[PDB]
């Protein structure tokens, strides 16, 4: 296969071996012909153990015609042997670029019959599509559109499934047009690289997220799909961050490093707005300080991590603690920041969010509002940022106190009162502050 | 075979920085244009 | 890895320097038409 060398493929292999059926029974069972039978057997001999080289058509035809589990998971497990061989596959590939039959054929049988034997067909046709001559990507879109091969990558529980056809997809890649219908499949099946990053972040799974992060990388590496891909999943960059924080892999690591530059590289549209929502969102800035704090064994991975460094340095450089705080309020999300906390800043942007008709106060009653409506679930999360809104509060009804009669338009006051009520002593202590703050002393 | 992989992996950088020569072809074509 | 690292350097500067050549040829048709 093309990467035979990996263990779930090298698994895959031994699963589709382990249901073989002789070339001789099949014959006997009318589910061959002698030639097609003795075309089999030598081929079985010269992979699995005399090359059929010429004879290899009989020996998909007799697969064709047995059209049991076991006769199909053996052809499949002597495509795989032949591949892996040197003498072998090559003659395969160089018989299916020739004769665009035998190419289709080999692509109908991948993802096709059981699961070993589909794994088998498909890391067989992978190694057969490895070559210029044979390389076609309808073939690979139309593998990769099969279900087989979609509940294989979707298999959280068989993680050599998913790790062998994101190696597949991987070594794909390569080529443009393969390339982007990987990343076509890749825009279809996002949830499993999803998933494959979010278990990465929090063996046969390390594996899988080293060719998950590859895929991605190879993806990003045109600048179309980088931008497309960006929009997919704004968190994407989050997780791969954190991912690549807890792995210690130095592949890993540069591997992530390398996706996170590529979303971010100017070749992409919207590079610095790109930078600016990552560096706000996810603090790329502070992971990647961190990171380059951190000694990194790998020359080339520290190489990628100080010029990721150098980048979130010059992307927060034009940002300031304003655009941190309006990503906060779009974002709902506040965990009491430094500006929160900072007078100053509370003065120097009192103005700034008074301004456009209190658009910044009319953003903030609105999300007081959201989690008082969420309020019910009272989660520690939900807790602090409803801390976080009620002090905010009380610092733009203390400072401009024009907001004040915004807020209570807007039934702030109301919010505030019913915040007063809550369980949480954290949530009751912020509530009769802003309430103080309001009408009290 | 490890090492012929990793060096394969480099060819296909070499790709790669040969796709980004590729692409400042469009920046000559609309200047020529 | 490191030489066909190497090559990836003259690859997107060769190819880049042959595919602006292209695009001069190709103004010198529109030219002549």
């Amino acid at each position: 296969k093309i990467l035979m060398d990996s263990t779930h493929f090298n698994e895959i292999r031994s699963i589709i071996r382990s249901r073989s059926v002789a070339w001789d029974a099949l014959a006997r069972s009318e589910e061959l012909s002698e030639i097609d039978a003795s075309t089999a057997k030598a081929l079985e001999s010269i992979l699995v153990k005399k090359v059929n080289g010429k004879t290899l058509i009989p020996l998909i035809h007799l697969l064709s015609t047995s059209d049991n589990e076991d006769c199909k998971k053996s052809v499949q497990n002597l495509i795989a042997e032949l591949l892996s061989s040197d003498k072998y596959g090559d003659d395969t590939v160089k018989f299916f670029q020739e004769d665009p039959k035998q190419l289709e054929q080999l692509f109908d049988v991948s993802l096709k019959g059981d699961f070993q034997t589909v794994l088998i067909s498909g890391f067989n046709v992978v190694s057969l599509l490895v070559q210029n001559g044979l390389h076609n990507v309808k073939l690979v879109e139309k593998l990769l559109k099969n279900n087989n091969l979609i509940n294989i990558l979707q298999n959280i529980e068989q993680m050599d499934t998913c790790y062998v056809c994101i190696r597949l997809l991987q070594e794909l890649a390569v080529i443009p047009e393969y390339r982007d219908v990987i990343w076509l499949h890749e825009k279809k099946f996002m949830p499993t690289l999803f998933k494959i990053l979010q278990r990465a972040t929090d063996h046969l799974g390390i594996q899988l997220q080293y060719h998950s992060l590859l895929l991605i990388w190879l993806l990003t590496f045109n600048p179309v799909f980088a931008n497309e891909l960006v929009q997919k999943y704004l968190s994407d960059f989050l997780d791969l961050l954190k991912l690549v924080k807890i792995t210690i892999k130095e592949k890993v690591s540069r591997l992530c490093i390398s996706i996170i530059l590529q979303c971010c590289s100017t070749r992409v549209k919207q590079h610095k707005k790109v930078i600016k929502q990552l560096l706000l969102l996810g603090n790329a800035l502070p992971t990647v300080q961190s990171l380059s704090e951190r000694k990194y064994s790998d020359e080339e991975l520290r190489q990628d991590i100080s010029n990721l460094k150098e980048i979130l340095e010059n992307e927060y450089q034009e940002l300031t603690s304003f655009d941190e705080y309006v990503a906060e309020l779009d974002s709902k999300l506040l965990c009491w920041s430094p500006p929160h906390v900072d007078n100053g800043f509370w003065s120097d942007n009192i103005d700034e969010f008074k301004k456009d008709n209190y658009k910044i106060f009319r953003q903030l009653i609105e999300l007081l509002q959201a989690k008082v409506r969420n309020g019910d679930v009272n989660a520690k999360q939900e807790k602090i940022i409803i801390q976080v809104a009620l002090n905010d509060i009380t610092h733009v009804v203390e400072l401009l106190p024009e907001s004040i009669d915004v807020l209570d338009k807007t039934g702030g006051k109301a919010d505030i009162m019913e915040l007063l009520n809550h369980s949480d002593s954290r949530v009751k202590y912020e509530a009769l502050k802003a309430t103080q703050a309001i009408i009290g002393y | 075979e490890a090492e012929e992989k990793a060096k394969e992996i480099q060819l296909k950088a070499d790709q790669e920085y040969e796709i980004e020569k590729t692409n400042i072809v469009r920046n000559e074509t609309n200047n020529i244009d | 890895r490191k030489y066909r690292q190497d090559k990836l350097k003259q690859a997107k500067t060769d190819a880049a320097k042959e595919i602006d050549s292209y695009k001069i040829q190709k103004d010198k048709e529109l030219k002549e038409f």
